[PDB]
RNA sequence: ACCAUGGUGACCACGGGUGACGGGGAAUCAGGGUUCGAUUCCGGAGAGGGAGCCUGAGAAACGGCUACCACAUCCAAGGAAGGCAGCAGGCGCGCAAAUUACCCACUCCCGACCCGGGGAGGUAGUGACGAAAAAUAACAAUACAGGACUCUUUCGAGGCCCUGUAAUUGGAAUGAGUCCACUUUAAAUCCUUCCGCGAGGAUCCAUUGGAGGGCAAGUCUGGUGCCAGCAGCCGCGGUAAUUCC
């Protein structure tokens, strides 16, 4: 609010993945490491979009203070920005629920599907109830 | 299997004999006047001008008008100009020979922060590098063998986080201060 | 006599055991390396006796 | 005297070939009996049982008792001895136990004076036998 | 099948041994070499031991089948099931070697496929195999001792330099620890950024070896009496040991 400097180099956009993308390191004089929550607005009251498509991630800190450093990019879209990305860093803010069963347990049911044979309604219910 | 790098080497060398007297004693006075933490950096040193001078030996025996010694020479010279051991205009392959291992602990950040006088008594300027102080132009660093180059090495004063370069005192300041106002007003 | 098999431990478990006593700690690491460089090279005292060694009585 | 031309090297070759085994360390590893005949086989330390404390006397310029054990190896379980080079140590080590042994120091051969022995005593009973002598273990229980 | 009586050899065949997988390499280094390379890259071999096959573009496939050998499970005695030199773990051999942890997010692979699978692989935990950096007080003021600095002088300490005894303190010094918050990542932890804490016998306390020689360091005190022991070698020890404790 007070001293915080977001500068940007090597940006370059590419309409191939319809993305706005570009290096930002963040000089702070002695504060803490600012979290993405007040750096993903200040591009957006300065590229002037929604702050639903500007993704920011990989800021990695110098020794010593000052420039931490990261890359961040700017959807066209964010119906775009919901097509063609990762559900990882697109679920880092709230969009998207990520909840299945922990891999372990879902590899015990594939392999007990594939112990009963065929019985449609036998793989589905190959053992619900018994819980 | 790994994509782990594997590249690792050693840096120092062990000497060839041990407990010879005119080896350690000489070497004594230089773990002592340079302020070094222990042998083990100053073996680490004249290994490094060791291999210097080693490539050198060879550059001495490739003959005039050749290409690997005026291409890989040149490059030698261009680097350790840059380093300060060597001046600038009287770069040759014949005075890199006479060299000698005190013109590398000089080149040390922790004797180049000593002579411009940031702190004195060459002991605390080890400690002053180390404790989180004394910065290159943009960089603060705990490291006292940093080799400074010439370039940068005008840039050598306090970080502006130091207290003796800014403020926003440690607890020795404000734990003296507390006992007067706890008891007190 | 001999000791043929018998007093496997007669001079260590008779000589008298001395409580070694608490001290200074010593200073390591680079101190090690300053206090005893100014003992050794920047005193070269004026004293004689032919190099007397640093352990003398 | 020597055999030089510039067709020879067979003659080099075979002469060196055998002329090699008349040392001692080029014959030891690499005719292979002396691989078999270390007990060890193969490596430096191999645990073993204490059969009994059975004392030696050192060599000639001297006179004392030195004190010796009598190991049984586990793997390859031929006998050997084994010194025990401490000074109270007889009594930390015990019937029945297990040991480690070493080599004695100089590849196969005595030191000092001990007449016939090949091997040093290490960590009896999985305790360190200097951590008995300095007091930074017990025996168990 | 019919014929021919030949082939290989002291320029080491044939036979045997190999604690031999072959190589790119590693250590070593005046030059010549010497030794290892099971191992992450490529090439080969084998999935308990031999042997035989189906299907497939590709197999003499074993996370395909059947026979035998050897080991081994369930069983209501009728018959089934097998094969970790895949990843974690156990047992056993052993001087001797990682957690029955998380994820496909990253590098790639397969498919019918922007969508699914991945103990490949990455993230962790053990790790003093190792390699690379680097704490364990410096600063101080007497003060204790020396200084080419001092009077027209070995007048005497001192307007000035270094060191140890031994202090009293200190303050924009500081970490490891304690712990928020960001951050990293798949979600974490790391580590860096950052509040708050956090050092007077800085008690938050440096260990491994040695002190006759090779070989840097004690003829200091005591105990011992060729005993106990030390010592890689030469040696030391038998009432005053510079070697043992």
């Amino acid at each position: 609010n007070d001293t915080v400097t977001i500068r940007t180099r090597k940006f370059m956009t590419n309409r191939l993945l319809q993305r706005k993308q570009m290096v930002i390191d963040v000089l702070h004089p002695g504060k803490a490491t600012v979290p993405k929550t007040e750096i993903r607005e200040k591009l957006a009251k300065m590229y002037k979009t929604t702050p639903d498509v500007i993704f920011v991630f990989g800021f990695r800190t110098h020794f010593g203070g000052g420039k931490t450093t990261g890359f961040g990019m700017i959807y066209d879209s964010l119906d775009y920005a919901k097509k063609n990305e990762p559900k990882h860093r697109l679920a880092r803010h709230g969009l998207y629920e990520k909840k299945k069963t922990s891999r372990k347990q879902r590899k015990e049911r594939k392999n007990r599907m594939k112990k009963v044979r065929g019985t449609a309604k036998a793989n589905v219910g190959a053992g619900k109830k018994p819980k | 299997p790994v994509a782990r790098s594997w590249v690792c080497r050693k840096t120092y060398v062990t000497p060839r004999r041990p407990f010879e007297k005119s080896r350690l004693d000489q070497e004594l006075k230089l773990i002592g006047e340079y302020g070094l933490r222990n042998k083990r950096e100053v073996w680490r040193v004249k290994f490094t001008l060791a291999k210097i001078r080693k490539a050198a030996r060879e550059l001495l025996t490739l003959d005039e008008k050749d290409p690997r010694r005026l291409f890989e020479g040149n490059a030698l010279l261009r680097r350790l100009v840059r380093i300060g051991v060597l001046d600038e205009g009287k770069m040759k392959l014949d005075y890199i020979l006479g060299l000698k291992i005190e013109d590398f602990l000089e080149r040390r950040l922790q004797t180049q922060v000593f002579k411009l006088g940031l702190a004195k008594s060459i002991h605390h300027a080890r400690v002053l590098i180390r404790q989180r102080h004394i910065r290159v132009r943009k960089q603060v660093v705990n490291i006292p063998s940093f080799i400074v180059r010439l370039d940068s090495q005008k840039h050598i004063d306090f970080s502006l986080r130091s207290p003796y370069g800014g403020g926003r005192p440690g607890r020795v300041k404000r734990k003296n201060a507390k006992k007067g106002q706890g008891g007190a007003g | 006599v001999h000791g043929s098999l018998a007093r496997a431990g007669k001079v260590r478990g008779q000589t008298p055991k001395v409580a070694k006593q608490e001290k200074k700690k010593k200073k390591t690491g680079r101190a090690k390396r300053r206090m005893q460089y100014n003992r050794r090279f920047v005193n070269v005292v004026p004293t004689f006796g032919k190099k007397k060694g640093p352990n003398a009585n | 005297g020597k055999c030089r031309g510039l067709r020879t090297a067979r003659k080099l070759r075979s002469h060196r070939r055998d002329q090699k085994w008349h040392d001692k360390q080029y014959k030891k590893a690499h005719l292979g009996t002396a691989l078999k005949a270390n007990p060890f086989g193969g490596a430096s330390h191999a645990k073993g049982i204490v059969l009994e404390k059975v004392g030696v006397e050192a060599k000639q310029p001297n006179s004392a008792i030195r004190k010796c054990v009598r190991v049984q190896l586990i793997k390859n379980g031929k006998k050997i001895t084994a010194f025990v080079p401490n000074d109270g140590c007889l009594n930390f080590i015990e019937e029945n136990d297990e040991v480690l042994v070493a080599g004695f120091g100089r590849k196969g051969h005595a030191v000092g004076d001990i007449p016939g022995v090949r091997f040093k005593v290490v960590k009896v009973a999985n305790v360190s036998l200097l951590a008995l002598y300095k007091g930074k273990k017990e025996r168990p229980r």
